[PDB]
RNA sequence: UUGACCUCAAAUCAGGUAGGAGUACCCGCUGAACUUAAGCAUAUCAAUAAGCGGAGGAAAAGAAACCAACCGGGAUUGCCUUAGUAACGGCGAGUGAAGCGGCAAAAGCUCAAAUUUGAAAUCUGGUACCUUCGGUGCCCGAGUUGUAAUUUGGAGAGGGCA
RNA sequence: UCUUUGUAAAGUGCCUUCGAAGAGUCGAGUUGUUUGGGAAUGCAGCUCUAAGUGGGUGGUAAAUUCCAUCUAAAGCUAAAU
RNA sequence: CGGACCAAGGAGUCUAACGUCUAUGCGAGUGUUUGGGUGUAAAACCCAUACGCGUAAUGAAAGUGAACGUAGGUUGGGGCC
RNA sequence: UGACAUUGUGAAGAGACAUAGUUUCU
């Protein structure tokens, strides 16, 4: 069985796999019955609003933070900074994170002032009775969506101070391949008697 | 759909067009990739030189993206600038005002230097350069920022 | 740290204004507390040494610190926690039958 | 696990309907598809709102 | 509080007090019967930790299991089959002898519910444990809203299905990357990435 | 002599619980060989079938002894993808995951270790009455070899001040 | 709509002192099994067996110096499946 | 060698991944259908962020990375002038 | 068949810090 100039594939098929078929047949089923789990969540909710507040926050790894997105919850820090408790930003519909860290600036004000503007545009139904009727907007990531932080400008003037920016790359890296060998010869050499 | 496919046509003829002495059994060569070293190898080399035996270093959890670069060459470039905008800056090439690109804002980590760009002074901030890329630059006023 | 704003070399990485948070209780599970200070301390005392670590402290005063760092890594676990358990002994050593 | 369902690619597909819409016109094909529009106003036949 | 003390001189089990104890225990338990059920915690400070309580309807029980390899039965030795498959003597089975000894009293004790069990004292046949249960249908229990979760029906046997501390660790279930394997459930895990799917339009 | 305590017994003692079924799906144990490698023993089939124990309407997993190496992320589960890839392999036949990204759903927490010590503040049972999925009084009993309040690392506690 | 549960319970600011955190376990040798996991991915048996500025992890064994990152050996928990 | 006779059953299928070729869509791009929206409801209509393949190669790797020139010279070239 | 664990208490004799007794074997 090899034969022709074909590519040589891979198909995993010696197991019994066809007892470990899956075909989505309820796909459309499935999808009428998420809408309808909404829809019912969504009376079941008062006029909340279905999803909690999610931070910003920078993407890992040096594939993905250029982007900015969704995080889980809002640290201690901006909670407090943004003038509340944790025990009661959640039921406020805000999502917090005890685990979550503030290492940059940047991000922490984004974040308070997402929590400022996400309290200025709610309202708090009183404990008491009334429940002054007051129909739910459905989103409230629709509602504070999070935008991609603008970095500069279209235009500016051309700087150059004379110095190959790929030479500097080369350098870099260079610095840091001989950055241990280089110690090796300050130890040896302040060793010298 | 069946009625296009040819054993329809070789319907009434013994064999169904797989040869009266030779047959058609089960696996004649073995299943597979079955002695690709033996009565199979003239087809494995040819077709498939290089595909016995190992080569380089192993590398124990590779994670893809460490090596995220994505490439594009001066020969682009000015196409991550929106058309219309496009030629503003192409005309009333200068310092003062010159176009910044943020080819990682367009998820580019490398520039390459493929070939020619207008003598149009533009500001590209990068990841990194090829030698060419950042000299091609140059050359129409322009100026690499390193970035991260 | 502060990154050097470029994309290789030696503190590699974006510049960003810094912050450096609050820290975190979770982060200072093993430190000491005069409670665990005075429970080991006086329960060391009552139970004694172990027949190891005898082998140990005779180990260390008749053939020096290093014998015993080998036999005690080959008893315990680790290199490190022979380390550690050596100057235990001395320890024992010093403050006891010494002054 | 045959298949059961076919993608089309959407712009195609819209070709396709587009194409079909552009046909509801042109009286012979309407005709030559069953149709008897022999005496109707013109076509495309529009109607008022109201209907 | 004198339970950190008791704490802290368990971990000093070669010292000539707890050997003295440790001896002489391991001789009484040896003469009981394999399952005997326990007067009271005999590390109290360790059944406390794992869930024990001082009130009605918490049991504690004493259990024997013995120790070594597992010899596959197999008459003769004879496996029939591979040389692979050839082994009888250095197979060991992949729960520990104390999901044995849980196993053993909470089949004694049927209406029981086995919160966990500590490790007591061994020979050379034999290793010994102490087992805290449960009573679900103790109002003690079924009230206290602390531990009345033991009486939901999910939780019939849970030594034998293995979510008892020792159950989930023989089981193999921790996060991260030395788990990826048994983690989510292993044979869930394996069906999954062995699962073909396909959709209406075919991707 | 009399009364306790500890440990162990007995009752057709008062009240209860377990078995067995089923098993499509779920948590475990145990465990082949046909087969594939054009022979065959490692491998493969397959961590599959058969055997054994245990659950539910789902089960399990789950609020990081996690992922990462970033400008860092942030319980679990599942899909799309990562990928027929990194890697394993008589490096043969064959095998083969994970992190990031988009999405579905979203949710969080509690014990142990603390002197209430100016008051075991806690709890099963019996019993009478009541407004009976329960409350009250009373009495035996549990419990200091520790039952409650307080605290759970994100903290938190004792002081003092506002 | 009836009881006010309360001389009750909780939230927050500053100063001071503290800040308890799971062991025949973590870990180590060996054996067997398993895993893509490779000087060893999990699991189990036997032997050895810790610590508190400690412990675990950081996908090539070892010695030294740093750094990052969580907080094990006890526990509950709806949905998407 | 099979076949006493007659009726009725009776054998290149479906799937995962591919090679060549062809038709069609769009084209340095392309792929709505995991999902969301919506609906006369497994249909049809609509769509954000990603992802996949393509737009760069080459080394075991660290790495580097495509104009001397009208993107070259020569010779044949349909077509056109 | 060996080692380790179960495994403890005496006494005589050998064995080292190199002929005080913690330790090891007959
Ligand atoms: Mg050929
Ligand atoms: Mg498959
Ligand atoms: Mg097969
Ligand atoms: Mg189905
Ligand atoms: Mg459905
Ligand atoms: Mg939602
Ligand atoms: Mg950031
Ligand atoms: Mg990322
Ligand atoms: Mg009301
Ligand atoms: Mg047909
Ligand atoms: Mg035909
Ligand atoms: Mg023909
Ligand atoms: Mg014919
Ligand atoms: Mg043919
Ligand atoms: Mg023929
Ligand atoms: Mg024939
Ligand atoms: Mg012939
Ligand atoms: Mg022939
Ligand atoms: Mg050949
Ligand atoms: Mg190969
Ligand atoms: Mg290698
Ligand atoms: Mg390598
Ligand atoms: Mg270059
Ligand atoms: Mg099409
Ligand atoms: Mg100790
Ligand atoms: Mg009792
Ligand atoms: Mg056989
Ligand atoms: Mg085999
Ligand atoms: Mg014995
Ligand atoms: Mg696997
Ligand atoms: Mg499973
Ligand atoms: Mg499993
Ligand atoms: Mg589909
Ligand atoms: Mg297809
Ligand atoms: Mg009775
Ligand atoms: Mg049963
Ligand atoms: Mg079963
Ligand atoms: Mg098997
Ligand atoms: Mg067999
Ligand atoms: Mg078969
Ligand atoms: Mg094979
Ligand atoms: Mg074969
Ligand atoms: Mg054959
Ligand atoms: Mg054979
Ligand atoms: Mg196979
Ligand atoms: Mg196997
Ligand atoms: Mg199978
Ligand atoms: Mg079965
Ligand atoms: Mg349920
Ligand atoms: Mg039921
Ligand atoms: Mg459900
Ligand atoms: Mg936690
Ligand atoms: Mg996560
Ligand atoms: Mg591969
Ligand atoms: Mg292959
Ligand atoms: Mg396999
Ligand atoms: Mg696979
Ligand atoms: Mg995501
Ligand atoms: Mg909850
Ligand atoms: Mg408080
Ligand atoms: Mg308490
Ligand atoms: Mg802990
Ligand atoms: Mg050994
Ligand atoms: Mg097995
Ligand atoms: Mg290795
Ligand atoms: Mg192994
Ligand atoms: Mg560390
Ligand atoms: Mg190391
Ligand atoms: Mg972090
Ligand atoms: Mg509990
Ligand atoms: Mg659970
Ligand atoms: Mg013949
Ligand atoms: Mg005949
Ligand atoms: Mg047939
Ligand atoms: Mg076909
Ligand atoms: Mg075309
Ligand atoms: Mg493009
Ligand atoms: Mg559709
Ligand atoms: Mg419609
Ligand atoms: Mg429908
Ligand atoms: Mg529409
Ligand atoms: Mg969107
Ligand atoms: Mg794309
Ligand atoms: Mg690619
Ligand atoms: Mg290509
Ligand atoms: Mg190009
Ligand atoms: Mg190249
Ligand atoms: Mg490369
Ligand atoms: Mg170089
Ligand atoms: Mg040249
Ligand atoms: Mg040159
Ligand atoms: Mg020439
Ligand atoms: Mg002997
Ligand atoms: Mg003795």
């Amino acid at each position: 069985a090899i034969s022709k100039n074909l590519p040589i594939l891979k198909n995993h098929f010696r197991k019994h796999w066809q007892e470990r078929v899956k075909v989505h047949f309820d796909q459309a089923g499935k999808k009428v019955s998420r809408r309808n789990a909404r829809a019912t969540r969504a009376a079941k909710i008062a006029p909340r609003p279905l999803d909690l507040l999610r931070p910003v926050v920078r993407a890992p790894t040096v594939k993905y933070n250029r982007k900015v997105r969704a995080g889980r919850g809002f640290t201690l820090a901006e909670v407090k900074a943004a003038g509340l408790t944790a025990a009661y930003a959640r039921t406020i519909g805000i999502a917090v994170d005890h685990r979550r860290q503030n290492r940059n600036q940047e991000i922490f004000d984004a974040n308070v002032q997402r929590l400022k503007e996400y309290q200025s545009k709610i309202i708090v139904f009183p404990r008491n009775g009334k429940a002054p009727e007051a129909e739910q907007v459905l989103s409230a990531a629709a509602t504070f969506p999070i935008a991609q932080p603008a970095t500069d400008v279209e235009a500016r003037a051309v700087q150059d101070n004379g110095e190959s920016a790929f030479r500097t790359l080369r350098l870099a890296r260079s610095e840091k391949k001989f950055r241990g060998i280089r110690e090796k010869r300050a130890r040896e050499k302040a060793e010298a008697e | 759909p069946s009625r296009f496919t040819k054993t329809r046509k070789h319907r009434g003829h013994v064999s169904a067009g797989k040869g009266r002495i030779g047959k058609h059994r089960k696996h004649p060569g073995g299943r597979g990739m079955a002695g690709g070293q033996h009565h199979h190898r003239i087809n494995m080399d040819k077709y498939h030189p290089g595909y016995f035996g190992k080569v380089g270093m192993r590398y124990f959890h590779k994670q893809q993206a460490h090596f995220w670069k994505p490439v594009l060459n001066l020969d682009k470039l000015w196409t991550l600038i929106p058309e219309d905008k496009r030629d503003q800056y192409l005309k009333s090439a200068s310092k003062e005002t010159a176009p910044v690109i943020d080819t990682l804002a367009a998820g580019y980590g490398k520039i390459l230097g493929k070939g020619r760009i207008p003598n149009v002074p533009v500001i590209v901030k990068a990841r990194f350069v090829s030698k060419l890329a950042e000299e091609k630059i140059r050359a129409a006023g322009g100026v690499v920022e390193l970035i991260a | 740290t502060v990154k050097t704003g470029i994309a290789i070399g030696l503190n590699k990485g974006k510049k960003v204004t810094s912050m450096t948070p609050a820290p975190k209780i979770s982060y200072k599970k093993g430190a000491a507390s005069n409670r665990t200070k005075f429970v080991r301390s006086l329960v060391r005392e009552i139970a004694g040494l172990s027949p190891y670590e005898r082998r140990l402290i005779d180990l260390i005063r008749n053939s020096g610190e290093k014998r015993a760092r080998k036999v005690a890594k080959k008893r315990l676990g680790s290199f490190t926690r022979a380390k550690a358990k050596v100057e235990e002994m001395n320890n024992i050593i010093a403050a006891s039958r010494r002054h | 696990w045959r298949k059961w369902n076919v993608k089309v690619n959407h712009n195609e597909k819209r070709y396709a309907t587009a194409s079909a819409i552009a046909a509801t016109a042109v009286a012979s094909l309407v005709l030559a598809r069953g149709h008897r529009v022999e005496k109707i106003p013109e076509i495309p036949l529009v109607v008022s709102t109201d209907l | 509080g004198a339970y950190k003390y008791l704490e802290e001189l368990q971990r000093k089990k070669q010292s000539d007090v707890l050997r003295f104890l440790q001896r002489v225990r391991v001789w009484e338990y040896r003469q009981k019967n394999v399952i005997h059920r326990a007067a009271r915690p005999t590390r109290p400070d360790k059944a406390r930790r794992l869930g024990y309580k001082a009130k009605q309807g918490f049991v504690i029980y004493r259990v024997r299991v013995r120790r070594g390899n597992r010899k596959r039965p197999v008459p003769k030795g004879a496996t029939y089959g591979k040389p692979t498959n050839q082994g009888v003597n250095e197979l060991k089975y992949q729960r520990s002898l104390r999901a044995t000894a849980e196993e053993r009293v909470g089949r004694r004790a049927a209406n029981l519910r086995v919160l966990n069990s500590y490790w007591v004292n061994q020979d050379s046949t034999y290793k010994y444990f102490e087992v805290i249960l449960v009573d679900p249908q103790h109002k003690a229990i079924r009230r206290d809203a602390r531990y009345n979760w033991i009486c939901d029906p999910v939780h019939k046997h849970r030594e034998a299905r293995g979510l008892t501390a020792t159950g989930k660790k023989s089981r193999g279930i921790n996060k991260g990357h030395k788990f990826n394997n048994t983690k989510a459930g292993r044979r869930k895990t394996w069906k999954r990435q062995n699962t073909l799917s396909l959709w209406r339009y075919r991707k």
